[PDB]
């Protein structure tokens, strides 16, 4: 005998967590983790409200009607879990926690002696531009900024779910060439 | 329509800074 | 008399739509709309599963226990709706459908005679780099690409929820300066 | 571990292209 109140409680909590994740501003680094963390809790809630509801359908005998729908739900949950495992594999591979935080498709990366830079990126392009500067010294790509702790390697690489695209450093645009004070531009070209 | 935008501009940032102050020692 | 089966049906459908939105790849433009559209449906479902559950609590008289929780849910839904209205105001202001599609914090924009460019961006930076090139002619910022239909204006602006930051075109890095063939770099500096 | 990645690489893109073909005339 599974009481129906737990389903309502799970529904209310899941609504709370959807409402929280749908309004969190993605400005600072701490929010992103929060923005991820809430989702994680939500996912658990999304599981808890699902199987319990399924446990009701078998309890009421109304499970033969929508077994396909719940099978689809479980299949998509398995796909999402595999996606999370791939993200964990990427962040282990990129030596940083950025892949779990940011939701970008790709991650341009380069490893130094002490620090490893893993900056999110939309898609593989012919060229990649990195802007080094301060107000704090940092490297910025497409708005995403990472506090620099060392120089830039002439081989930068873009990680992906299934792509590993190396890039070649061609030119470094110093302030004299560009005319913009306190801003260094590094340009990388996609190696064939 | 811009009056509401001007009023609502910095209140969200102030709330986020309050959250910063509250949960800084928690994480 | 509100039957309890509708709550289970809404739960199942909401789980389906969470599962769909949590796996959609954000590579092409059509997916983004889909990725948004599903969310829209989900939001309706998130409403439908909520109030109905609330309608059960008043039906069972167990509403006095968690009125605060549902009030919080409704308050957060109101905040999310206001956020969507601000996004609609932005896309009306930016003359493009990109703000409703992309989830970036800011949008760098510039208006031409025939076409209007509204490219997503993370945060306001000192400089902004735009890469013009083909394989198709387009302007690319931080991986996000938009098919170019005209030139670039020397005044580019960044839209935001509450920020309107103008930028000044300082230098144009042509292929001779950079050494990268078929790639033009436009550099904008933030006006004070 | 890389064998699964190699196997799963292009199947997702092929499925997305199938979706492209199916729903191109719908939107």
């Amino acid at each position: 005998s599974l009481p129906f109140g737990w389903l309502v409680i799970g529904v209310a909590f899941l609504a709370v967590f959807q409402s929280a994740t749908k309004i969190i501003a993605l400005n600072k680094r701490w929010q992103l983790a929060l923005y991820k963390g809430f989702q994680f809790i939500c996912n658990l809630l999304l599981l808890f409200v699902t199987i319990y509801s399924h446990l009701l359908l078998v309890a009421a005998g109304m499970e033969a009607q929508f077994l396909y729908l719940y099978a689809l739900i479980y299949f998509l949950q398995c796909i999402n879990a595999c996606r999370i495992i791939m993200r964990c594999w990427l962040c282990w591979k990129c030596k940083s926690k950025n892949p779990l935080l940011y939701d970008a498709n790709y991650f341009v990366c380069w490893h130094t002696h002490n620090y490893d830079y893993c900056i999110p990126y939309n898609s593989v392009t012919d060229t990649i531009v990195v802007t080094e500067g301060d107000g704090k010294e940092d490297y910025q790509i497409g708005g995403y900024s990472e506090d620099r702790h060392s120089g830039v390697k002439d081989y930068v690489v873009v990680h992906g779910y299934f792509t590993e695209v190396y890039y070649q450093l061609e030119s470094t645009q110093i302030t004299t060439d560009t005319g913009i004070e306190n801003a260094t531009f590094f340009i990388f070209n996609k190696l064939v | 329509f811009s009056k509401l935008r001007e009023q609502l501009g910095p209140v969200t940032q102030e709330f986020w800074d309050n959250l910063e102050k509250e949960t800084e020692g928690l994480r």
